[PDB]
């Protein structure tokens, strides 16, 4: 059965692009300077590595309920 | 208000962070010990579209340092198989760096940062249209990390090489090298 986090992920809406003003205290937004120069701001989303690393200990659940068994069967001899 | 990110509630959130395209993680396994599979080693693992999905994948797969020799990970834009014969790779090439020692290198972090530079779109500029995928190879004597490009043409390609060198934290003496995939492509030194 899907984890609560995966349920949320499946039902969540995509942010429309890079957003600056939605994060809680202590969380940095993506660097706005990387995105200042982008023309297609609804299509091309530049995220600095520091921003992306914030998620590492935050979204840790499997991307599908059977993911571990699926990978094992895909790879195993 | 209207937006709950994973940082607001990691179990019940309602927005996610898009990537600029869909990406697919692939894995090449070692030839089977059973002796009956040396030619069907490339596996498609999963396609994803968000930062959150990337981390759910990364946090639930083996790091590079846990792979058997003669394994690879490949992270390629959706629709591009990580093989030179794919029509989108056939006339292209790669920037690559070989880590001559497997033990003196935080290879997991270097590969993670390479993938994050790829999906975060900090390897190339908008409409450069060059990055097709990134790859890490585990071999007996070395690791290799590379960025596969669509063409072998040029300032756009050189800057990609320099950005990879930066992501890999390499000192100036260590050179990242560009090469075409095919002999003809390479026949027709590019280092940073």
């Amino acid at each position: 059965q899907p984890s609560a986090a995966l349920q949320s992920l499946r039902s969540a809406r995509f942010l429309p692009g890079i957003v600056q003003d939605i994060y809680p205290p202590g969380i940095k937004s993506p660097n706005p300077a990387l995105n200042e120069a982008v023309q297609k701001k609804g299509r091309i989303f530049k995220y600095d590595v520091q921003f992306l690393l914030q998620f590492q200990n935050v979204f840790t659940e499997k991307p599908s309920p059977d993911f571990d068994q699926q990978v094992k069967a895909l790879i195993g001899d | 208000g209207p937006h709950m990110t994973v940082f607001h509630d990691k179990e019940n959130f309602n927005v996610k962070h898009p990537l600029s395209c869909r990406w697919t993680l692939w894995f090449t396994k070692p030839a089977s010990g059973k002796g009956d599979n040396w030619n069907d080693l490339l596996k498609k693992v999963i396609t994803f579209e968000s930062v959150e999905e990337f981390w759910g994948i990364y946090n639930n797969i083996a790091p590079v340092s846990e792979l058997a020799v003669k394994s690879d990970y490949h992270l390629f834009k959706e629709g591009v198989r990580p093989e030179w014969e794919d029509p989108q790779n056939k006339h292209g090439g790669k920037w690559a760096y070989q880590f001559k020692d497997k033990r003196s290198v935080n290879i997991d972090e270097l590969w993670l940062h390479t993938m994050l530079a790829a999906i975060g779109e900090t390897l190339e500029d908008e409409e450069d249209g060059e990055v097709m995928g990134v790859v890490v190879n585990v071999r007996k004597g070395f690791y290799r990390i590379g960025v596969w490009t669509r063409t072998t043409e040029k300032e756009i390609l050189m800057n990609i090489g320099r950005r990879l060198k930066e992501v890999l934290k390499l000192p100036p003496n260590e050179m990242v090298e560009f090469s075409g995939h095919t002999e003809a492509a390479q026949a027709g030194r590019m280092v940073v």
